[PDB]
């Protein structure tokens, strides 16, 4: 049994760390929540401080809004019994409005204005908690990285339920909430315009999303090989190169004939998933605006 | 075409993309050399990036890359063959020389900080409230190299203050004299620390530090590096 | 020929087989046994396709195409040009996979590194066998199979979802995609959060393992760190090609209706399933 650095053997702990003042407003952090045990075989055993400043308590609250508007709906659904509930969770759906209304906010409430409701909500809940991202980097002197990568993320999330339904005319073309239902609409969308298969950016956007298993079961798998060295030390081995990085990097290339630094690793690390969602979201958005069918489409590129 | 033109400024924009990774991924290593420490001729067909700077953060100074290269240290390795593309044998000891799998860098002598500018890693017993909270504290515990003999006894644990983790077990010798041992190869049992690494005889040889409340960089090197190279090296008494 | 610190680590050993017999490189690459094992398999696959090319009729990648057996052959050989050649090849590479891999092992061995990686590519060859062996075995032909060509392959993927409905039913096939998801979150996430840190505001100084935790702790009230987000990125890559095979593995075998309909035996119990009300 040679160890392999994935369960501690021993968890160490000491007092709470209450971590770097930067120009963070500590009036904001709160105090510091308990220590897993649990957790702790896998990383680290604390939890908190959290941040919570104006923004914070905006985006955790609109949130909050947006998930009890889908839940009465689901729970009318139900017609306010508990067993049901259970019962139908994946079934249930809170719908948009129909075609027939387009862009207006006329439709009524239980037959689509609830929709918009929540959609209002999930709109004021995911970008301010994009704010919430950037901010909590300024304060800390960082570079704005994270801010960059979530954007990419909001830009399928925005085409999906935002930019697609307005170009083409109206709220029935964005995606509903329940589990089944926009599984469904996933589907039928597929159909719809002639199968994302022959999606150029469909095509694109698989190839990231397995590369980014690729990429994590290489780098997690490279790192903890030379966790023996302090491999994990990532920031150190930028500064001042050590043994890990090296036999990290010559791993690499007397493998397949190349191979990163330190750093570079972490740039085609981010640059492999955040094209996930940016190959996707042109994909969605040039469907049904540009392209009705992606087979006709390709017939001709 | 609106999507054909999409599709079209894609793969140019990722094309520009690799090329650009690719050669952030140059700042380390390059220029490529011969066997024998020389520029080689064919560099490949991507060219260095401009150098870059990180700044140090704690009086430490500026790193500049890619910038000129050297191992700053002996390597005691000679060809075996008369052509590039083979082995170099170790010319003498290669645990005592570093090479191989024993191999280290020549590391900044002093030790990683945190982020108050403190020793990253200290002793437990320097590491004020610091305690085992769970699984089989070691300390106490004999060591057993490979060969099944006992090497000595755990006395410590090193740890990573601000990330709170185990990083080295501090093990006594016959000597009275103490190593460190990475925690990553050892394995705690309920009766003994038990290495696979090493074999009883070869914990002397593990490089020692000066300090003995401190580690640094240069020093973690020599000694994970020495350690790791007993899996090949110490095969024999295995 | 070498990188500025390559010499020191260039050392004989390591071998799994054949002690100093293929000891050596190649410009960058190691030469196991196993380079030899994988040269051979792979040069002997790649001919047999320009080969099942010509039999099949072009010299074009977005064409060339190579069928399995059809479903009549059950579990035996075929004339190579009705689906041996595929049968070939396949052998062939599961011998490249097997041999990197082994390679792989070689190469940790000299560089006195851990074993994590080929564990790791392990997995895909798993996913990989499990489409084309242990699939096709438990249900009675190379003929389920997906076959050997870029946009053939889809039309695979297509038809055999589409026999069970709308595959996202499958519920081992939605843990996996949740797998993938969030691997591909954690991926964003690890990067730019190190690359933040080592690029920093701008004429300020590189940021600590504790700005990161700091900076992770502030957004969501908690932090992995650095050893865990590696640990964790491993797992979840793992996972979710352990559950890809699960998916498909059970698919044809265990279960080979409508995949949505499997949820039915959820609404269907007793204490709730006569109930009026709701969706059923
Ligand atoms: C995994 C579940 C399905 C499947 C579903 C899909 C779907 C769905 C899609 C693909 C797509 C791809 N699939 Mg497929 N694919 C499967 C199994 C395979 C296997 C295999 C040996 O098992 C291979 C080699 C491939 C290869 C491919 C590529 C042609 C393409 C991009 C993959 C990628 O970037 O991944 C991540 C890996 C990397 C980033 C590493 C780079 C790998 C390179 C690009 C692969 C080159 C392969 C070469 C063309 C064929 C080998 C010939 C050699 C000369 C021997 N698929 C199984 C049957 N695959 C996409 C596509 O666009 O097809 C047109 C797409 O939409
Ligand atoms: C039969 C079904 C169709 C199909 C229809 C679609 C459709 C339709 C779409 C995709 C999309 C994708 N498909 Mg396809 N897909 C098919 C077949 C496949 C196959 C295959 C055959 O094996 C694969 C591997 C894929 C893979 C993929 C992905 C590459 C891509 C989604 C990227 C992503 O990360 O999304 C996940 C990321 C997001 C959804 C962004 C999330 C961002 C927001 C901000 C998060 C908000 C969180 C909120 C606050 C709530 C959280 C609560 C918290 C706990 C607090 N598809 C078939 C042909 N596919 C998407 C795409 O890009 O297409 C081009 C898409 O729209
Ligand atoms: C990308 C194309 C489709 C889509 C296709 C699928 C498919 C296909 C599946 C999911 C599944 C999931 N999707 Mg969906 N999903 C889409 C966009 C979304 C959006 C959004 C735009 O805000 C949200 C909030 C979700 C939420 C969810 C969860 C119910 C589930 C797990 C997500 C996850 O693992 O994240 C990661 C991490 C967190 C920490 C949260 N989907 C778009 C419309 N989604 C899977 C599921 O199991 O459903 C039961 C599943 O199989
Ligand atoms: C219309 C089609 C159906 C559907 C039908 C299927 C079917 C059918 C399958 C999947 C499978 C998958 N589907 Mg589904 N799926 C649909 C919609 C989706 C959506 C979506 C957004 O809607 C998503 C995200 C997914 C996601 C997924 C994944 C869980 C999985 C693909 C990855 C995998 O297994 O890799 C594992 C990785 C590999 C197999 C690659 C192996 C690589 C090998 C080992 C080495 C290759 C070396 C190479 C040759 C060398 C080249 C040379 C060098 C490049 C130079 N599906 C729709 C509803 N889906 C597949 C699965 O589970 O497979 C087990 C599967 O068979
Ligand atoms: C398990 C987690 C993920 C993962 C991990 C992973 N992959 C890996 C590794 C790891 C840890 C490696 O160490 C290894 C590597 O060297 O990476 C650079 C590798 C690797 N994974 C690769 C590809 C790959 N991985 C994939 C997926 C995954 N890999 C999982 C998502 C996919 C997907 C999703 O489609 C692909 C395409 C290669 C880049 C590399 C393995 C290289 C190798 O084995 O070389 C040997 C063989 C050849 C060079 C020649 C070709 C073989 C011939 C017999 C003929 C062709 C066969 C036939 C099946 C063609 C199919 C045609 C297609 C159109 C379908
Ligand atoms: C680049 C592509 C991947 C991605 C990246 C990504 N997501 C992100 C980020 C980034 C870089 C954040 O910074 C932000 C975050 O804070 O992570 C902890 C986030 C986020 N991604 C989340 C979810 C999420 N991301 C998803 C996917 C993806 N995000 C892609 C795979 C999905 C999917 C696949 O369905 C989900 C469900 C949240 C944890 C968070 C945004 C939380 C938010 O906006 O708050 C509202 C509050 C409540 C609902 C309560
Ligand atoms: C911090 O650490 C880390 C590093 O290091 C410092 C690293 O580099 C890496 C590695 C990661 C990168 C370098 C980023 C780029 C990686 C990807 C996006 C993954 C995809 C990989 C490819 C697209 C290329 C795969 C190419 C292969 C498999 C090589 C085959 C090439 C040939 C044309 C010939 C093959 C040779 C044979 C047949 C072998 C036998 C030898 C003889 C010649 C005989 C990681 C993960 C890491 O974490
Ligand atoms: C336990 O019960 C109570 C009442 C306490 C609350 C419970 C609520 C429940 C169970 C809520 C369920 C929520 C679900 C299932 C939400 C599902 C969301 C899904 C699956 C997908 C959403 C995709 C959304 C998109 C693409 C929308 C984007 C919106 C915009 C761009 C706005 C413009
Ligand atoms: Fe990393």
């Amino acid at each position: 049994a040679e160890y392999q650095n994935i369960f501690s053997q021993v968890q160490v702990r000491g007092p709470a760390d209450l971590g770097m003042t930067e120009d963070v407003n500590l009036a904001n952090r709160s105090g510091v929540g308990p220590f897993s045990t649990l957790l702790g075989w896998f990383g680290n055993a604390q939890l908190g401080p959290i941040y919570l400043g104006s923004l914070g308590v905006l985006s955790l609250f609109s949130g909050l809004m947006w998930f009890f508007t889908i839940g009465i709906w689901f729970w009318y659904q139900a017609g306010w019994n508990p067993a049901v509930f259970l019962r139908d969770l994946f079934f249930f759906s809170l719908e948009p409005p129909a075609p027939e209304y387009g862009l207006s906010f006329a439709a009524p409430l239980k037959e689509g204005g609830l929709w918009l409701i929540a959609s209002f909500f999930m709109f004021v809940a995911v970008w301010s908690w994009w704010g919430r991202t950037y901010l909590r980097a300024q304060a800390l002197g960082m570079g704005k990285h994270t801010a960059w990568a979530f954007l990419s993320a909001i830009w399928l999330w925005m085409v999906l339920g935002f930019i697609r339904p307005i170009l083409m005319g109206s709220w029935s073309e964005a995606v509903p909430y329940g589990i089944f239902s926009h599984l469904d609409w996933t589907n039928n969308f597929s159909l719809v315009h002639g199968n994302l298969f022959y999606n150029p950016f469909h095509g694109l956007s698989i190839a990231f999303l397995y590369g980014s298993a690729l990429l994590f079961a290489m780098h997690g798998a490279t790192i903890l090989a030379v966790s023996r060295f302090g491999g994990e030390r990532e920031l150190e081995q930028i500064a001042d190169r050590g043994t890990a990085a090296e036999r990290a990097a010559l791993f690499w290339r007397w493998t397949m004939g190349f191979n990163a630094t330190m750093e570079g690793s972490h740039r085609w690390a981010i640059w492999m998933a955040v094209l996930v969602t940016l190959t996707g979201g042109i994909g969605i958005l040039l469907s049904g605006t540009v392209v009705d069918n992606w087979y006709v489409w390709g017939q001709n590129h | 075409d609106l999507a054909s033109l999409a599709i079209y400024s894609f793969w140019i924009f990722l094309a520009g993309l690799i090329y650009y990774l690719q050669t952030e991924n140059m700042r380390e290593g390059y220029p490529l050399e011969n066997e024998d420490g020389t520029p080689a001729a064919n560099q490949g067909p991507f060219p260095l990036p401009k150098p870059k700077t990180f700044i140090l953060p704690h009086g430490r100074g500026t790193l500049t890359v890619p910038g000129p290269e050297s191992e700053d240290r002996p390597i005691a390795l000679a060809r075996t063959a008369v052509s590039e593309g083979f082995p170099h044998a170790p010319t003498g000891d290669p645990m005592k020389d570093g090479v191989g799998p024993a191999s280290w860098v020549a590391r900044r002598d002093l030790p990683e900080l945190d982020g108050h500018g403190h020793n990253k890693i200290k002793p437990m017993k320097a590491a004020a409230g610091f305690h085992v909270s769970a699984g089989k504290n070691p300390i106490g515990l004999p060591v057993r190299g490979c060969d099944l003999e006992i090497a000595g006894k755990v006395v410590d644990i090193w740890v990573d203050i601000p990330e709170q983790m185990a990083r080295f077990l501090e093990v006594e010798l016959k000597d009275g004299s103490t190593r460190l041992l990475p925690m990553q190869m050892v394995k705690v049992q309920s009766n003994r620390v038990h290495v696979n690494a090493l074999s009883s005889d070869l914990f002397a040889g593990i490089p020692t530090i000066k300090s003995p409340t401190e580690v640094t960089l240069l020093e973690e090197d020599k000694i994970c590096g020495y350690v790791a190279g007993g899996l090949m090296y110490a095969a024999p008494k295995r | 020929a070498l990188l500025s610190f390559e010499r020191k680590y260039r050392v004989p050993g390591g071998t799994l087989v054949g002690g100093n017999l293929f000891d050596f490189w190649v410009g960058p690459f190691y030469v196991g046994f196993f380079g030899v094992a994988t040269f051979f398999f792979a040069a002997l696959g790649i001919i047999l396709i320009a080969w099942s090319a010509v039999l099949q009729g072009t010299w074009n990648p977005q064409l060339i195409s190579v069928y399995p057996p059809a479903l009549e052959y059950g579990l035996g050989g075929a004339p190579l040009a009705k689906g041996g050649l595929w049968q070939i090849i396949t052998i062939c590479a599961t011998g490249a996979f097997v041999s990197w891999a082994l390679r792989e092992v070689e190469i940790c061995r000299k560089l006195g590194i851990g074993y994590h990686i080929p564990f790791a590519f392990a997995f895909a060859i798993l996913a990989y066998l499990t489409l084309v062996l242990f699939r096709p075995v438990m249900m009675g032909a190379w003929g389920y199979a997906f076959p050997y060509g870029i946009w053939t392959h889809l039309d695979w993927v297509s038809n055999t979802g589409y026999t069970y409905g709308n595959f996202h039913y499958n519920p081992a096939h939605m843990i996996a995609i949740s797998f993938f998801f969030t691997n591909a979150l954690a991926l964003a996430l690890h990067g730019a959060l190190v690359l933040s840190a080592a690029n920093p505001e701008k004429g300020k100084e590189m940021r600590t393992p504790d700005h990161e935790d700091t900076f992770f702790r502030d957004l969501v009230g908690y932090s992995i760190g650095t050893l865990g987000i590696h640990r964790l990125g491993l797992l979840l890559s793992l996972s979710a090609v352990f559950f890809s095979a699960l998916c498909m593995i059970i698919t044809g075998t265990i279960w080979f209706d409508q995949w949505v309909d499997w949820w039915q035996w959820w609404v269907k119990l007793p204490w709730w399933a006569n109930i009026p009300g709701g969706i059923n």
